């Protein structure tokens, strides 16, 4: 379930493989779009929060 | 090069481009405008010698 517009759940993700390839082909995905970075190469980047 | 998806990022690379020509060439500028004030000043010690 989701919650409400005012009520954004909100989470953290930490200690994983961020393996986007898994996400980004599977379902039709009707809107998806980055701001800055392409989100053709999120796989050679690492992050902290 | 490894954010930016690459049929975008050049207007990125040559705004940054042309910046740092445009500094290199003013530097160049200033060495032409010293170069020829010290000409003068060898000029004026070689009359005087």
């Amino acid at each position: 379930r989701f919650a409400s517009v005012y009520a954004w759940n909100r989470k953290r993700i930490s200690n994983c493989v961020a393996d986007y390839s898994v996400l980004y082909n599977l379902a039709p995905f009707f809107t998806f779009k980055c701001y800055g970075v392409s989100p053709t190469k999120l796989n050679d980047l690492c992050f902290t929060n | 090069f490894s954010r930016l998806d690459k049929v975008e990022a050049e207007v990125q690379i040559d705004r940054l481009i042309t910046g740092r020509l445009q500094s290199l060439q003013t530097y160049v500028t200033q060495q032409l405008i010293r170069a020829a004030e010290i000409r003068a000043s060898a000029n004026l010690a070689a009359t005087k010698m």
